[PDB]
């Protein structure tokens, strides 16, 4: 359960400054490495940041035309993977194109999606022998993934939390006359709120309600009653501060957002490229 | 030393969870689709599918880290 | 690493077991489902009476897996003709079994191989369920499983007829055959096949009707069988007071959403009855 989960004790974090130093801090130690190993062939966090949110579009797009049908919580889970990942690591270390599909295959054995290696490494739009060599560096960074994730392997994922509260909210509150029309556009939100911080600073089941109160608004529905209320927090107008600061803030955090850019991360990948082809 | 039954006291860190064994009289059941027969006579109830979405749910809503 | 390897303990299906400095480490599809598994889960629970998993590492495709040693298995205290297993330390037993899968399934986590050996005794006297290999998260309509799980002296008769979707039940009657093996300090019911586990289990408690277990005959595997009279409970535990029969009874009904809960279990009258369970450090040493 979450609020005794490893997420929640280690992998969800005070605030985006955290994130930021952890993320610096791994390029800085990478550079440090290298140069004791071994000039300006070094991408920028900001850099590695834009490189990271591209491989993570193309883990969502590797995932979504996956065959077997790949359930979204093993998406999730291969996301939350990825993020996690490069929260401690630099991609010019470990090449992001190998840890998203190495995430997609422990979270497939994690989440008992059962697929074979081949049939998992046939979905690459690859040649057979590009899969073999693709399917070989994904069990040699098997292990380094799950060490880096600190061996916490389960991921709680809002999609339950999000179905949980459209069950109470048809139960509990009728003022909200067909809590369905409230689904997609909630489960748009989600999907923008995935590609944020938003899955290291808050809880699956903060994330579901905000997801579910922005297409509340979306559609003009007021729902103020149903934290009040429902969930009680008249009891403790702390807590219903609290909690509506959280979904400003995760708002917030979508709003800001910054797609990457095609030319950009053109050449940050030329950048990678040379990073990984050199030392 | 005789034993006496004490409940579990894991804090959730969100709302109250209604009974697994309430949820039919509450009406919470209209809302998730009803277990097989199959389902039914290998244990398997709708009432456990929608216990388990309500937990999670209300699972650290109210938690900060 | 930081273990030195002290002792084989022995070998498993899945790894080998070395006692260490003091702990027990478990050593093209790449790393072993079974270990993840065991990971995964034993990762996100913490409980007295459910084996903790203390550390793990691993090289290339092969893991470890460090966990707190054990001094022996409820097997051993069955097997053991010179150990006499008084009424108060058959409760001790049956009090942290079920405490430890009130917990577990508080965190829907189906343990499923839940046998003797799979509950692990420490030096102290305190119970913990193991081998989490076969344990699967429950409670999603979308979320099939297979019916081919738990040792089959041990198995439900929901599973033996094909039970894919199951629940808490599974866990339950294989904690009331480890208690009639408590009992009779043999397994209760030793099918040498599917056909013959149903045939003994049928034959000891009788034949399930449609009154007993409503969709019986729903379930993919089922196969009617001679209606069975069955033997009454006080004939075949003898020396059960009429509180522990009700015990039993709650574990072994065949409709597995009348089977009693851990919880249901723990509230029972045995349970709060004299005698009281042996406290741990009393409990017998084989
Ligand atoms: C993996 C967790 C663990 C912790 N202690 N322990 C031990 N302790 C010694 C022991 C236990 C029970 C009975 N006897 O006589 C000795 C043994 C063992 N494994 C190897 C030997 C046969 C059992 C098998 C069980 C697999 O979990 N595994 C473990």
């Amino acid at each position: 359960m979450y609020h005794n989960s490893s997420q929640k004790r280690h992998w969800t974090f005070s605030s985006e400054e955290q994130l930021a130093r952890l993320r610096a801090d791994a390029n800085r130690k990478f550079r440090c490495k290298a140069v004791a190993n071994g000039d300006p062939v070094f991408l920028e966090p900001h850099e590695e940041m834009t490189l990271c949110k591209y491989y993570e579009k193309r883990l969502l797009e590797f995932c979504s035309v996956f065959k077997p049908a790949m359930p979204r919580s093993v998406v999730g889970t291969a996301c939350m993977y990825f993020k996690r990942f490069y929260l401690n690591n630099s991609v010019m270390e470990y090449h992001p194109r190998i840890i998203m599909l190495t995430c997609a295959f422990l979270a497939c054995k994690v989440d008992e999606f059962n697929v074979s290696s081949p049939q998992f490494v046939g979905n690459l739009r690859e040649s057979p022998l590009g899969q073999e060599k693709a399917l070989e560096q994904i069990l040699e960074y098997e292990l380094l993934l799950i060490q880096q994730l600190n061996f916490h392997l389960i991921v709680h994922n809002p999609y339950r939390p999000f179905e949980g509260f459209l069950i109470d909210l048809k139960t509990r509150y009728p003022i909200l006359e067909n809590p369905e029309i409230l689904r997609k556009t909630a489960d748009d939100f989600l999907n923008r709120i995935a590609l944020t911080d938003a899955y290291l600073l808050y809880t699956p089941s903060q994330i579901a309600l905000t997801a579910i109160l922005s297409s509340a608004s979306r559609a003009g529905i007021t729902m103020e009653s149903y934290l009040s209320e429902s969930l009680m927090l008249k009891e403790n107008r702390t807590c219903l501060s609290q909690l509506l600061d959280i979904m400003k803030s995760m708002r917030n955090l979508v709003k800001k957002y910054e797609p990457p850019r095609s030319e950009e991360v053109a050449v940050l990948k030329q950048k990678l490229e040379r990073c990984h082809s050199a030392e | 030393a005789l034993y006496e039954y004490q409940p579990l006291q894991i804090e959730t860190y969100g709302p109250h969870v209604p009974e697994l064994e309430m949820l039919g009289r509450l009406g919470y059941l209209n809302h998730v689709r009803a277990a097989s027969p199959q389902d039914l006579a290998g244990g398997y109830t709708s009432s456990l599918a929608c216990h388990r979405a309500l937990q999670d749910a209300f699972s650290g809503l109210f938690w900060q880290p | 690493k930081r273990y030195e390897k002290l002792d084989f303990l022995g070998e498993g299906q899945f790894a080998t077991v070395y006692k260490a400095r003091i702990v027990a480490i478990k050593k093209k599809d790449g790393i072993n489902r079974t270990a993840l598994r065991e990971i995964k889960l034993l990762q996100e629970l913490s409980h007295p009476n459910i084996i903790g998993l203390l550390d793990a590492f691993g090289h290339k495709s092969n893991i470890s897996l460090v966990f707190d040693f054990m001094e022996t298995d409820l097997e051993v205290i069955i097997k053991d003709n010179s150990l006499v297993l008084t009424p108060s330390h058959i409760k001790a037993y049956m009090l942290m079994t079920l405490q430890g899968l009130e917990y577990l399934h508080q965190h829907w986590i189906l343990h499923r191989d839940l046998k003797p050996n799979n509950l692990l005794l420490d030096e102290n006297g305190v119970l913990k369920l193991a081998d989490f290999g076969l344990a699967k998260s429950f409670g999603s309509p979308n979320r099939a499983y297979t019916h081919q799980v738990v040792t089959r002296w041990y198995r439900a008769p929901e599973l033996l007829f094909g039970a894919r979707m199951y629940g808490v039940g599974v866990d339950m009657w294989a904690v009331g055959c480890i208690l009639a093996e408590l009992l009779l300090r043999v397994p209760f019911l030793p099918g040498d096949s599917d056909l013959d586990q149903l045939t003994r289990i049928f034959e000891t408690l009788g034949t399930p009707t449609e009154e007993q277990w409503p969709d019986m005959c729903s379930l993919p595997d089922y196969v009617t069988f001679k209606s069975f009279p069955g033997i009454p409970l006080h004939h075949i535990f003898s020396a059960a007071g009429d509180d522990l029969l009700d015990l039993i009874q709650g574990l072994f009904l065949f409709n597995p959403c009348a089977r009693i809960t851990a919880t249901q279990a723990l509230k029972m009258k045995y349970f709060s009855n004299r005698p009281g369970p042996t406290p741990g450090c009393q409990l017998p040493r084989p």
